[PDB]
């Protein structure tokens, strides 16, 4: 069952180097290539680099030539892009994919979930967490409101889950905004039902893994 | 059916605004059919009922003689009990009066009540047999032993098994269409999702006259052990509830809302 | 002692935007017995609002319905406002039809 | 270096309609040219390679042909779930692959007003010095709402951002947030604050308030 | 028809 796992992916200043890494698994890395794709936030695809490993054959963008170095582990089956001299440019979500071993599929068939690289003069700092208490004057339409309010982050992917992910009817958990601080803060809110205010705990987990920050906070109903 | 005679007077001190409030009111059942506010114009027992308005000038000279000896005494409670707790003059305090008697079907006494509270808290009570009393801490014990010494259960007891017991008879008498009446609840169910996969049933019984009732609900064949409000009045002299249920959406059927009131010849 | 009161707010007849009813605020459970309520429409003080003579439950807490006629309609947004000393700051309860 | 150009950046259909994205090469490409759909925030999925070929396991009402130049996706019956950006790729083996900039498929559905809640900041975050009022505005098509803040009934610029959340890939709505952030100071200086929202769902605009008691 | 039995206290 092929299976591409991307890591590596992190912070690092302007002029640093990252070395992001492809897990394949249910195929040899030897026998395919290995592209890289990456994604800059609410950008288009764009490709990166492509190895064959057997013949170390290596091909790159423009944007990225003589900058990124694609190699391969066979004894890993790992597949890496080394990152240097990175610019503010080079942030995006980077894909791992591979050629499809069809030969009849002329196409990148298996993609990984992808690694967020941030390019930024560093800044590292975990989100506070504020409840959106359900409003205890009507705003009901027999169902209440209520979320948490994760606020000045940095550098990117924040997790909220509601009772360690048991509750997901109803949730919303909105895209982070860029503030004018430079920093970042995003709303999850769920719909429940107002006669489950006064039986049924609500705890939203906030997971910040770039700042070694969880934070699971209570929300009630204030008075 | 079981009927019942009541008066309630609260008295609250006003340190600063002169002299203390005093409110009476008058209930047969869940009638009321009399009043007094020392803060009204009149400075009378006000009627508050249509089947009262016949009774003559003489019953209503006596009750606003009678009303207004309670609160003349509650004006003196209100600065005793102050003494006994060593409270501020300063501080506002409560005290509280319900007596009255209960009538079977057959229209014979049945019980008797006079209870006291100062603040919100027992202070003194008639017990039961109606020779004795309850003494709730150490300032009531005082109370106690001056009431036994003045006669005073004695003497609410032939109030309570005589006089309390004729006159619920002559009210319910005079305001049969009104007293002797039971509007049986008209009762609608509202449905509103609330959720992907919830949706509330919301059971509603209104129009009723007595408050006496019950609403339970079942799944399939046993009671569902949900939401349930006070029993409100609707403010024409009949009543209103409501009891709700979130049940999981496409499963709404295999609920069902059960009334029990005096009212309906058996639960709806 | 200290008892925080319950507030129901609700029509006395099924509410029918154009018919004239009787808009009701009933607060129960509280000690001690001063209270201040107030009707609401669209956020505003309805002046002429009339309530019961105050009497009280088995448990000693207190009781008042205050009531006013009133004729609703779809966008008019009706409340009730209750003051009282276990009230760290004023309550507002919103009229919904099916409550 | 071969530049595709995805015809129409973004589009909007309802259900059961016929949807047809064309990208257009810069030099012959023969039909060396694969397509993927792309669901926000997820790794993109292989739908037709070879201009014409459906990858094995993808929906049938997915097709790709090609019009001299031109190459065409089209789903022939637009689900709610096929909500995404679709993308064409010339795909060479031996050198470098290059991507359309890609089409945005938003879902068209039945005009829905949202809900909407106001929440005040919350004790913990006042002592922080910084208070954010939020307003929601839940489940609601289609994305064009209006959201202003009245803070004492004068209308607010600038210190508000709000963020919309993805289609949903059932039921087709949005939902979205307006945060208004204030100092601790400048927010105790006033009683009442209010959003106020006008969209097509809406009658007459909508405003939820309080007052900084409660 | 109240009670005339009130003593203080």
């Amino acid at each position: 069952e092929v299976q591409l796992v991307e890591s590596g992916g992190g912070l690092v200043q302007p002029g640093g180097s990252l070395r992001l890494s492809c897990a394949a698994s249910g195929f040899n890395v030897y026998a395919s290539g290995m592209h890289w794709v990456r994604q800059a936030p609410g950008k288009g695809l764009e490709w990166v680099a492509k190895i064959y490993p057997d013949s170390d054959y290596t091909y790159y963008a423009d944007s990225v030539k003589g900058r990124f170095t694609i190699s391969a582990d066979t004894s890993k089956n790992t597949a890496y892009l080394q990152m240097n001299s990175l610019r503010a440019e080079d942030t995006a979500v980077y894909y791992c994919s591979r050629d499809s071993s069809f030969y009849y599929v002329y196409a990148m068939d298996y993609w990984g979930q992808g690694t967020l690289v941030t390019v930024s003069s560093a800044s590292t700092k975990g989100p506070s967490v504020f409840p959106l208490a359900p409003s205890s004057k009507s705003t009901s339409g027999g169902t209440a409101a209520l979320g948490c309010l994760v606020k000045d982050y940095f550098p990117e992917p924040v997790t909220v889950s509601w009772n360690s992910g048991a509750l997901t009817s109803g949730v919303h958990t909105f895209p982070a905004v860029l503030q004018s601080s430079g920093l970042y803060s995003l709303s999850s809110v769920v719909t429940v039902p107002s006669s489950s205010l006064g039986t049924q705990t609500y705890i939203c987990n906030v997971n910040h893994k770039p700042s070694n920050t969880k934070v699971d906070k209570k929300v009630e109903p204030k008075s | 059916g079981s009927h019942s005679m009541r008066y309630f007077f609260t008295s609250v001190s006003r340190p600063g605004r002169g002299e203390p409030r005093f409110i009476a009111v008058g209930y047969v059942d869940d009638t009321q059919f009399v009043r007094f506010d020392s803060d009204a114009a009149s400075q009378r027992m006000e009627p508050r009922a249509p089947w009262i308005e016949q009774e003559g000038p003489e019953y209503w000279d006596g009750e606003t003689r009678k009303v207004k000896a309670h609160s003349q005494t509650h004006r003196v409670d209100l600065g005793t009990l102050r003494g006994y707790y060593n409270q501020s003059e300063a501080g506002s305090h409560t005290v509280q009066r319900m007596y009255g008697c209960d009538v079977g079907s057959d229209w014979r006494f049945l019980r008797g009540y006079h209870q006291y509270a100062y603040d919100g808290k027992d202070y003194i009570a008639l017990k039961e047999d109606l020779r004795s009393w309850t003494a709730a801490d150490m300032a009531a014990q005082t109370t106690k032993h001056k009431w036994e010494a003045a006669h005073v259960a004695e003497q609410l007891r032939a109030y309570l098994e005589g006089t309390c017991v004729e006159w619920l008879r002559r009210y319910l008498e005079n305001g049969k269409e009104t007293l002797q009446r039971t509007d049986a609840p008209k009762t609608h169910m509202t449905h509103h999702a609330v959720s992907d996969h919830e949706a509330t049933l919301r059971c509603w019984a209104l129009s009723f006259y007595p408050a006496e009732i019950t609403l339970t609900w079942q799944r399939d064949g046993e009671d569902q052990t949900t939401e349930l409000v006070e029993t409100r009045p609707a403010g024409d002299g009949t009543f209103q509830k409501w009891a709700a249920v979130v049940v999981p959406s496409g499963q709404e059927q295999r609920y069902t809302c059960h009334v029990q009131h005096e009212g309906l010849p058996k639960p709806l | 002692i200290q008892r925080t009161p319950k507030i129901q707010v609700y029509s006395r007849h099924p509410a029918e935007n154009g018919k004239s009813n009787f808009l009701n605020c009933y607060v129960s459970g509280f000690h001690p017995s001063d209270i201040e309520v107030d009707l609401l429409k669209n956020g505003e003080r309805i002046e002429k609002v009339e309530h019961s003579d105050l009497s009280f439950s088995k448990d000693w807490s207190f009781y008042l319905l205050y009531y006013t006629e009133f004729t609703p309609t779809e966008k008019d947004e009706y409340a009730c406002r209750v003051n009282h000393v276990t009230l760290s700051q004023p309550k507002i309860v919103k009229w919904d039809r099916d409550m | 270096d071969i530049q595709m150009t995805q015809s129409p950046s973004s589009l909007s259909a309802s259900v059961g309609d016929r949807v047809t994205i064309t990208c257009r090469a810069s030099q012959d490409v023969n039909t060396a040219v694969a397509w993927y759909q792309q669901k926000p925030g997820k790794a993109p999925k292989l739908l037709i390679y070879s201009a014409y070929f459906l990858y094995s396991g993808v929906p049938s009402r997915f097709s790709g042909s090609r019009s001299g130049t031109d190459f065409t996706l089209t789903i022939s019956s637009l689900q709610p779930e096929d909500f995404a950006t679709y993308y064409c790729q010339q795909y060479s083996r031996y050198s470098p692959v290059t991507f359309g900039q890609g089409t945005k498929v938003e879902i068209k559905r039945t005009v829905a007003a949202p809900s909407v809640f106001i929440f005040p900041p919350s004790d913990e975050q006042l002592k922080s010095g910084t208070a954010s009022v939020v307003c929601l505005l839940n489940n609601f098509y289609p994305r064009e709402a209006k959201v202003q803040w009245k803070v004492d009934n004068a209308l607010q610029s600038g210190n508000s951002q709000e963020s919309v959340t993805e289609q949903d890939s059932k039921d087709s709505t949005y939902s979205l947030s307006s945060t208004l952030t204030l100092s601790k100071a400048d927010y105790e200086k006033h009683k009442v604050y209010a959003c106020e929202v006008t969209h097509q769902g809406l009658s007459s605009p909508v405003t939820k308030s309080f007052n900084r008691g409660e | 028809h109240m009670t005339e039995v009130v003593r203080h206290c």
